[PDB]
């Protein structure tokens, strides 16, 4: 049992850190998006209509 | 087996006491009725006719059962007591330790050393314990749940191992 | 979409073709590759279903089921490689084909989008079902079993398949979206009910409501760990999908005819939680317990209330993921004990400490305690019951006060109290099923900080 | 402020001036004096810090707009091809009013705490607002069914001033 | 936007973190409990601030953090609200539990599972500040089963004990009783009123809540352990003592009755409610001490005597007082949390003995023991000036002054009186007599985590209702003309009734015998409550569910009515057709008939 | 002897034969790889990321649009003083309802 | 290193593999049947930028 | 083993339709089941009603 | 609570019977069988373990109540009893 507990705090932790400082840093690098109005002669992309840069970012690589 | 006479009024003077001891509380008078209570149980010891000594004792646990305390006193380590198998949640079978990883057995030498004096003993002693077993049986089947003890030398009593092993009363 | 299932059938080859003794593994990652894949596809859009071709469509109905049974494919092989070891490699291949032919089907009939199309492989899901449960069970009465739970569905299902054609001649296609834009109102006339029993009854018997239950209780016992789960997490919520599909065009003739139902599955979940209460099977009391929650979730889409789809979803996906892990509980302590008796090995958690603990949060998710995804459906449900009549409180509070007591009597029984002394062969709990238990608990509270996502389209 | 003050009316609040007479010193404003610099500061540190890092890389994003669409009164019998526009239309303007909704039990709710004591005839007004709301949302899509569509609130919708128009003639008399 | 909406939250996140750092299990495996107790202490020193910064200015707060989830109309988010009935309870139940967790320490300094049982109080801790502080009825409803589930588990400590687990599933099954009322007025609330929050129930001045109050009271009686749901309660002793000294004393039990101060606004608008609100408070009043004092065990006596607390804390809330009421849980929570360790005291030194008839010349054995539960019991009757003056000595005069029903105002006298009564039975029996324990003595309390846990409580208790009446401003409407003769009464009945028990006890000192009364034979068997509703009920409806329901129905009609009578059916005609001859005058007999019906009979032909 | 048969196995133990079995399979190599595959391909690739991938998902079901729409239609329809939203949702004036 | 072994063995790894990015395959082969109304529907037809021919692929 | 066969397998095989058993699963089978159905039958029949001309109040009520 | 070793229980039991009247002390011997000798009647045998009861804090079952009949046996069912070995 106390292996067995000993794995889950390292391989959730092997990626849960790594993943904590990436959603940490995006928000201490660029920010989030502000709601600015839509500009005249430019349709703006698919992803362009999500404030989170992560949430953006999944909608440019995946929908 | 058979819960001769003399029993039950055992059985009679012992549990009226604890009951009377739960009414009377103070020593004072749990020493003086318990007197009284003595002196009408003795007075009434020449009766050769048995029958009307039970016919004594028909009336006597019926004013019981009417006198008894709703809530008699109970030491807790005994059935109904606050503490009954509080510390039972503790206490593991002996055979779980011997799952133990090497490491927690390397953890403790010389008392798994011990255990395997112990696992060797009673593995060749089971054998002769339960050879006097059949040779001693009385015909047809066991007839009283006592078990005989060892009757030749060196040889354990037979079915000795959890009773000798069984995990003391304060395991922690 | 095809992003699921060609991977899903382009397994079926490596498992066959794999190693001797790879097979676990080579099957465990890409089971967990798919789950992935599929968790891809839960997102939705607002109203309009993501509809991908005439064959596949997906809406916010579908995808949490969707996700449940790729997540549940990796478990059915870590709870199964334990029974099958000493088993010919074929025979492991084979039943490792069965599993994931089986979930193949599944991710067909969720994302058809013809109700025909849904209605082929609705039954077609029974074969590998049937051969799991006949050929790798273990028990004798495991043969009675599955002929008691093939030829209930069938019996229902029939109705369905001269029902579902007489739609197709009567109001052209059967495409989902087109059902739904080109609804009738179902007339009165005494035909309309045969129409509106066929439409509904196939729907009913997977889905265990009183009366038309008894192949569960043998379907589930007798049933390989796997087979357990499978049929209990998602086999009987192919009933609940096609209620919220095909309850478009029985209105508002199920306004009226949805009594008889209402009150045989509000009555039976008192019953049948009531034989749960004093069930000497461990395997059969979880059994029991499903037929209670899944009766809940009957009367939650009967009543036909925004609220009640709702919890209904909700307890869509909890129960199953609940309901696979006791099962899982169960299995995890039967092979140590040989038997399925519940009182055969009392006092558990003095010896294994951790399966204590894992079957404490699999009792307290199954009484629907807040803020566990069961307590959303049942609570949600029990407000839409509610309005639609103020008695049923007293029907519904009841069950959850009988859903108390057999949920940690299973608990008293057989993780506190006194070990039994007689056994000695509990062996300290490999990390497996340690893992796997896990595997199941952990999601179940990552969902409780996300309801939307299995809230449903009706969200 | 991020958000508009019309959308959510803030009475001003009455704050009033501490003129206390005891002489023994009053403990809170020294406690919310350290509390100033030793938590609000450093706070007050790291935002300015962040913010200054997030003006320097600004991303844009803006708010998708739907044009009408001609909706399920005009759009002809089956022609799904007009229903789905007209649906889909009916079902976000489903989405603003429930958002309609929830905006003003916000409000409702935002006057309970503030009006304190006084909630139950300060904000009559809000809780007038909120029955005009509910009344006329119930008119709307209450009671439109599990598998509610524009075609039923438009069939709900048709019996209103069916009874009302009866009703009319019947007042008429 | 002061630093007290900010500091008040953190208290929830600075005693959640022992729970996260446990999980690690880096945790200290040793000294653990003292990591959990000295975050307490900071939890407490930091509760202090919100409330000082409310008796000065009178602000109480609505938080609305992360937003869960919205429902079309329903917009379900954690939202704490900082309440008068809040922030000044965080700081009296985190006040009180530390200093259980010093006493905790001490007693259970030998359980080899320590470290989980601090844990569990935790985890039972942050369910309450989060019962407590709820601002909507969904995040009440965490606490409300969070503590009940934290409960059974701590009652069931020692597994092992099969009436521990049997009180385990009663105090779960009658919370769950109640529990249907709650999901009752929920329902109700979101129905009509289409919310959960506080607010919005408020403002949409439901002022007639039939159904959802009574919803509300059947939730009470559960929590509280009222009359018809009181016996799980004093069957939860069966816990280790500081279990039931945090739990079942003045935290945990005490939440069902808060609930209605939550919701005291609209059960005020309502008439016929409050009524069987303070009928239910004066039964349970009256049977629970009843049957107090009759009691043999510590742990039942102050049991009882808590129930008939609750019993009172709802009379008030009857006739609209509902923070008087509220100001006897402050109270309550000091002197009766006491009562538990004081007892716990004696219990551990004198050899883990629970029966009242085996001690006796305490007093000079363990004067400081001795010292706390005098004062503590003075307290409960009810003393001038200390504790329960301020709120009990209000509480019978303000019931008293007040449209009540008669009946009801009875009882309240008679269990104040009834209050006393088993407050000497304890002082009698436990200290002022002669030593009955076994021979060898091993009486000590001169340990410093004992000294200090109830040394803690003692300062806290003596001032007390000082504190707080003064403190908090003054927002109940205080009569003030009491004809003399009745406003004596909260001191004449516990004086009255200290006269004679005082008197029936050392009658016991009396060499004459007591017979056995039937009063007695009815008081003593906890009012003859367990004995019926425990045995009959339980026994029919789990017959009906084996002989009838499972066997009569699942495996015997259920399976024969469509399964078998259709297999019966098949096998019964499967058996005469394949059962033939093998004779072709019979088949092409057969095929006569068929010849001859086909062309002619059916008119087929035409 | 009824039949010729076998008797019934003895369910052997993983643990005596390796004392760090993980119940995986028998083979101790592929046995502590069945552990990498079953946490590295469970616990971590699935539930971390997918986790946040779901967490950090695009606006599902529009739940933000609706509400700034919301505010912007309320803020035009009260300043002009007409009721907040109307009780009618199909504009009557169209209607052309049957006599 | 053994190369010729950890092939035959480990082969079937690639299986599903191909088969995801397969699966993408017809479903961006499937879609362009599908094209009939793009840019067509009066809630997204829009006027068609200088470069790009196609509004969704 | 005997005590799980007698109270699982053990019933119908020993089972017999006798005036007993047979008035005993009427009565807990259609019994409760009807009678749960007059009384929300009946308390639905007085819903509508009220509704129907008016005489009940839903004022805030929309989330249904 | 200190560990309660076989030399302290019989010090403890011989201080009863000494105590007990009916029993003077100068022929108190370890293995003393009351009715044998010290002439102590079997009515008294069922009163002096309950004495031990208390004496120790807890209790006899009948079953070896009855059998409990010498100072020395007395002693010996209490170690096992309480797992006393030292
Ligand atoms: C610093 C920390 C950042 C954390 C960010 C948040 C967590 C990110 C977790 C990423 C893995 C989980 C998401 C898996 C998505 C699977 C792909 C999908 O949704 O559809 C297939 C997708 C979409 O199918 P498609 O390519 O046919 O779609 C056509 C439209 N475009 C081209 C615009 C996407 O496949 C691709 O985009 C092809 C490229 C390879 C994708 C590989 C995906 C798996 C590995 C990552
Ligand atoms: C700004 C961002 C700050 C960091 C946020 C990090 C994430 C977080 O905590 O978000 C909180 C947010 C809170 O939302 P919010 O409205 O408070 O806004 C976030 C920003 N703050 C906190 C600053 C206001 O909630 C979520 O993101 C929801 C997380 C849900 C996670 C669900 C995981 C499911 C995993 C399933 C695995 C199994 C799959 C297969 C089976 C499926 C079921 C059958
Ligand atoms: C108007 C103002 C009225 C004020 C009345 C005050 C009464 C106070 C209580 C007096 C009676 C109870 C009492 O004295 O209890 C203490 C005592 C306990 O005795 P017991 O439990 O038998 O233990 C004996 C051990 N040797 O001695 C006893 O005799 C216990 C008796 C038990 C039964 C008591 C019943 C009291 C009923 C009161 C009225 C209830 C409603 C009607
Ligand atoms: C184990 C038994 C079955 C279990 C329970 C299953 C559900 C119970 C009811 C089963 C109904 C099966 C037949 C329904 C097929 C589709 C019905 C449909 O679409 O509705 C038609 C309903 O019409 C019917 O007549 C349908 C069949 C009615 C029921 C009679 C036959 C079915 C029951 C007996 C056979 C099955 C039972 C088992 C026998 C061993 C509409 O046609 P209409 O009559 O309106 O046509 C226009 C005009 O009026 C003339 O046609
Ligand atoms: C508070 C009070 C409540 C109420 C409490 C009970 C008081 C009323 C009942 C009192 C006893 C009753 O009168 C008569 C009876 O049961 S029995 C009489 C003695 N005769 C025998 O029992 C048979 C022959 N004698 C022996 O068997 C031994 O002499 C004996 C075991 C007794 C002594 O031990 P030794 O000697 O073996």
């Amino acid at each position: 049992d106390r292996r067995f507990l000993k794995l889950m705090r390292f391989y959730i932790l092997l990626t849960g850190i790594p993943v904590a400082i990436g959603i940490t840093l995006v928000n201490v690098f660029i920010g989030e998006a502000e709601l600015a109005d839509i500009p005249e002669g430019y349709v703006p992309e698919h992803w362009e209509y999500f404030k989170h840069p992560i949430s953006r970012w999944i909608a440019r690589t995946f929908y | 087996a058979y819960l001769t006479h003399q029993q039950k009024v055992l059985r009679l003077y012992k549990r009226a006491l604890r009951h009377l001891e739960s009414w009377c509380v103070h020593r004072d008078k749990y020493r003086y009725f318990a007197c009284l209570m003595r002196a009408r149980f003795d007075e009434h010891k020449n009766e050769k006719d048995m029958v009307k000594a039970t016919q004594l004792l028909r009336q006597a646990e019926e004013e019981f059962w009417y006198g008894q305390h709703p809530q008699p006193y109970i030491f807790p380590e005994s059935p109904g007591g606050t503490s009954y198998e509080r510390y039972e949640c503790y206490k593991v079978p002996e055979w779980c330790l011997d799952d133990w990883h090497p490491s927690e057995k390397a953890m403790y030498p010389d008392y798994f050393a011990k255990r395997e004096q112990w696992k060797r003993l009673r593995r060749e002693s089971w054998e002769r314990e339960v050879k006097q077993l059949q040779e001693e049986t009385p015909p047809g089947g066991p007839r009283t749940e006592a078990l005989p003890p060892a009757r030749k030398e060196g040889d354990l009593p037979p079915l000795w191992w959890h009773i000798v092993t069984r995990p003391r009363e304060r395991p922690m | 979409m095809l992003k699921i299932i060609i991977p899903t059938t382009m397994l079926l080859p490596m498992t066959w073709m794999s190693k001797h003794n790879m097979i676990w593994i080579n099957a465990t990652v890409h089971s967990l590759l798919i789950s992935l894949i599929s968790l891809s596809l839960l997102n939705q859009l607002g109203e309009n279903s993501l509809n991908f071709s005439l064959t596949f469509f997906s809406d916010s109905l579908s995808a949490p089921l969707l996700v449940l049974t790729t997540w549940l494919l990796p478990l059915m092989l870590m709870a199964s490689q334990s029974h099958l070891s000493k088993e010919t490699t074929t025979r492991k291949k084979l039943y490792i084909t069965m599993l994931i032919l089986l979930q193949l089907f599944l991710i067909m009939t969720f994302t058809a989008t013809e109700l025909i199309l849904f209605y082929i492989l609705f039954e077609a899901t029974l074969v590998p079902t049937l051969i799991i449960i006949t050929r790798w069970g273990n028990q004798t009465e495991r043969l009675n079993a599955g002929l008691y739970f093939l030829f209930y569905t069938l019996a229902g299902s029939l109705p369905l398949l001269v029902a579902l054609v007489y739609i197709q001649n009567t109001t052209g296609s059967l495409n989902f979206l087109i059902i739904h834009y080109w609804s009738h109102p179902l007339s009165n006339s005494w035909s309309n009910i045969f129409m509106w029993l066929a439409c509904i009854m196939a729907f009913m018997v997977k889905m265990p409501l009183y009366g038309l239950h008894l192949w569960l209780p043998k379907a589930h016992v007798e049933a390989p760990i796997a087979g357990s789960m499978v049929l209990a997490a998602v086999l009987l919520k192919l009933g609940g999908y096609g209620m919220m599909r095909i309850t478009t065009i029985l209105n508002p003739l199920t306004n009226y005819m949805a009594y008889p139902f209402l009150m045989l599955s509000m009555w039976g979940m008192i019953m049948t939680s009531s034989i749960c209460l004093r069930q000497t099977d461990l395997k059969s009391l979880i059994a029991y317990s499903s037929v209670s929650h899944m009766a809940l979730v009957i009367v939650a889409i009967m009543i036909q209330t925004p609220w009640s789809f709702m919890g209904a979803t909700a307890l869509m996906i909890a129960h199953g993921l609940t309901s696979s892990m006791l099962f899982c509980l169960a299995n995890t302590n039967y092979e140590r004990v040989h038997s399925r008796t519940m009182i055969l090995a009392r006092g558990l958690q003095t010896l294994l400490p951790l399966m204590a603990t894992w079957w404490l949060m699999a009792s307290l998710t199954n009484l629907a305690l807040p803020p566990s995804i069961n307590l959303i459906g049942e609570l949600f449900i029990i407000t839409a019951s509610f309005s639609w009549s103020n008695i049923t409180i007293i029907l519904m509070g009841m069950n959850m006060m009988i859903t108390a007591l057999y949920s940690l009597y299973m608990l008293i029984t057989t993780q506190r109290g006194k070990y039994t002394h007689h056994i000695n062969n509990i062996k300290a709990s490999f990390t497996r099923e340690n893992a796997l238990m896990a595997l199941h608990i952990l999601p179940l509270l990552l969902l409780t900080l996300n309801p939307k996502m299995i809230l449903g389209p009706l969200y | 402020d991020s958000w508009d003050k019309d959308v959510y009316p803030e009475p001003p609040r009455r704050t009033p001036a501490p003129a206390p007479q005891t002489s023994l010193p009053n403990p809170v404003t020294y406690l919310t004096k350290i509390f100033d610099l030793l938590v609000d500061r450093p706070v007050t540190l790291a935002r300015e810090f962040i913010e200054q890092q997030h003006a320097k890389n600004r991303y844009y994003y803006y708010h998708r707009e739907f044009r009408r669409v001609p909706d399920i009164t005009e759009c002809e019998e089956k022609d799904i091809l007009c229903m789905f526009e007209a649906e889909m239309q009916w079902r976000r303007d489903y989405k603003v009013d429930q958002e309609i909704v929830n905006i003003i039990q916000e409000r409702l709710k935002a006057c309970q705490q503030r009006e304190g004591e006084s909630y139950r005839q300060n904000c009559a007004k809000e809780l007038e607002q909120f029955t005009q709301v509910s009344k006329a949302f119930q008119d709307r899509y209450s009671d439109l069914g599990a598998h509610y569509s524009a075609r039923k609130c438009l069939a709900k919708q048709k019996q209103r001033m069916l009874a009302e128009r009866k009703a009319a003639k019947e007042a008429a008399a | 936007m002061n630093p007290f909406a900010s500091l008040t939250l953190t208290t929830l996140i600075i005693l959640t973190i022992p729970i996260m750092m446990s999980n690690s299990n880096i945790y200290k495996t040793n000294l653990y409990p003292n990591y959990v107790k000295t975050t307490v202490s900071y939890a407490f020193t930091l509760s202090l601030v919100p409330l000082l910064m409310f008796m000065h200015t009178g602000q109480e707060m609505i938080i609305s953090n992360w937003h869960w989830m919205t429902l079309q109309t329903v917009e379900l988010s954690l939202s704490f609200k900082m309440d008068y009935f809040s922030v000044m309870f965080i700081p009296v139940a985190l006040f009180v539990t530390w200093s259980i967790m010093e006493f905790s320490m001490w007693y259970m300094h030998s359980d080899p599972f320590i470290n989980r049982f601090f844990k569990y109080l935790v985890l039972f801790l942050i369910t309450m500040m989060i019962l407590v502080t709820a601002n909507n009825l969904f995040q009440l409803f965490i606490g409300w089963e969070g503590v009940g589930i934290m409960s059974f588990l701590l009652i069931g400590w020692w597994h092992g004990r099969t009436d521990a687990n049997t009180a385990a599933l009663q105090a779960i099954l009658y919370n769950r009783i109640g529990d249907i009322g709650f999901v009752l007025s929920m329902a109700w609330f979101l129905t009509h009123s289409n919310a959960w929050d506080l607010q919005q129930i408020f403002m949409l001045n439901n002022e007639c809540p039939n159904m959802p109050l009574i919803g509300l009271l059947l939730a009470a009686a559960g929590k509280s352990a009222q009359f018809g749901l009181h016996p799980w309660l004093p069957s939860a002793m069966e816990g280790p003592t500081p279990v039931s000294a945090l739990l079942h004393s003045s935290t945990m039990v005490v939440a069902g009755v808060f609930l209605l101060i939550r919701f005291y606004p609209l059960m005020e608008t309502n008439k016929l409610v409050q009524t069987m609100t303070l009928c239910l408070g004066a039964i349970t009043t009256l049977f629970t001490a009843l049957c107090a004092i009759t009691q043999n065990d510590i742990k039942k006596i102050v049991a009882f005597s808590t129930s008939s607390q609750l019993g009172l804390m709802m009379v008030t809330i009857g006739i609209n007082q509902p923070h008087l009421a509220f100001l006897h849980i402050c109270m309550h929570a000091f002197f009766k949390a006491m009562l538990f360790m004081c007892s716990g005291s004696i219990i551990h030194s004198l050899n883990d003995e629970q029966d009242i008839r085996k001690m006796g010349g305490l007093y000079k054995a363990m004067p400081f023991t001795t010292t706390a539960l005098i004062i503590g019991s003075l307290a409960l009757t009810g003393m001038p000036y200390l504790t329960g003056f301020y709120s009990k000595d209000l509480i019978i005069e303000a019931v008293n002054m007040s449209y009540t029903n008669a009946w009801a105002l009875l009882m309240t006298l008679i269990a104040t009186s009834l209050t006393a009564a088993y407050s000497t039975r304890i002082i009698f029996f436990a200290f002022l007599g002669k030593p009955r324990f076994p021979p060898l003595v091993l009486i000590n309390e001169n340990n410093p985590l004992l000294i200090n846990s109830i040394k803690r409580l003692l300062i806290g208790s003596i001032f007390a209702g000082f504190i707080i009446s003064n403190n908090i401003p003054p927002m109940t409407v205080p009569n003030t003309t009491m004809p003399l003769y009745m406003k004596m009464t909260a001191l004449i009945v516990t004086i009255m009734g200290f006269m004679l028990a005082l008197e029936l006890n050392n009658t016991t000192y009396y060499l004459k015998f007591k017979y056995p009364s039937q009063t007695y034979k009815f008081s003593n068997m906890l009012g003859y409550y367990p004995s019926i509703m425990h045995r009959l009920p339980t026994y029919h409806n789990l017959s009906m569910s084996q002989k009838s329901a499972s066997s009569l129905l699942d495996l015997i009609w259920l399976e024969t009515i469509l399964p078998k009578t259709t297999s019966f059916i098949q096998m019964k005609m499967s058996i005469m057709v394949s059962n033939q001859k093998g004779l072709i005058k019979l088949y092409f007999l057969s095929f006569l008939i068929t010849i001859m019906i086909s062309m002619t009979l059916f008119n087929y032909h035409e | 002897i009824r039949l010729q048969e076998d008797p019934d196995p003895e369910d052997e133990n993983l643990y005596e034969k390796n004392p760090d079995s993980h119940g995986y399979d028998k083979d101790p190599i592929v046995d502590l790889w069945n552990m990498r595959v079953v946490f590295f391909f469970g616990f971590s690739i699935v539930l971390v990321l997918g986790s946040t991938f779901v967490a950090y998902l695009p606006d599902y079901r529009m739940q933000e649009w609706a509400r700034r729409e919301a505010e912007r239609l309320v803020k035009y329809r009260e300043a002009n003083g007409l009721p907040l939203m109307e009780s009618n949702c199909f504009d009557p004036n169209k209607i052309q309802l049957p006599e | 290193m053994n190369v010729l072994q950890i092939v035959r063995d480990h082969w079937v790894h690639i299986l599903v593999p191909v088969g995801f990015v397969f699966g993408c395959y017809l479903d961006r082969r499937s879609d362009e049947k599908l094209t009939a109304f793009r840019n067509k529907s009066l809630l997204f037809k829009r006027e068609l930028r200088p470069n790009e021919e196609v509004t969704w692929k | 083993i005997r005590w799980t066969y007698a109270r699982s397998a053990n019933i119908y095989p020993n089972f017999r339709p006798t005036p007993k058993t047979s008035l005993l699963g009427a009565l807990f089978g259609i019994g409760p089941l009807f009678f749960w159905y007059y009384v929300f039958k009946t308390d639905r029949d007085k819903k509508e009603k009220l509704i129907q001309e008016g005489k009940l109040d839903q004022t805030f009520n929309i989330s249904y | 609570a200190p560990p309660l070793t076989l030399e302290a229980i019989k010090d403890r039991v011989l201080y009863v019977l000494k105590l007990y009247d009916k029993i003077d002390p100068e022929k108190l011997s370890v293995n003393s069988h009351f009715m044998k000798d010290l002439g102590l009647d079997s009515l008294d045998q069922v009163e002096i373990i309950m004495a031990m009861e208390d004496e120790f804090g807890f209790e006899i079952p009948d079953i070896d109540a009855e059998k409990l009949m010498c100072p020395q046996e007395i002693v010996d069912y209490i170690a096992d009893k309480k797992d006393v070995y030292e």
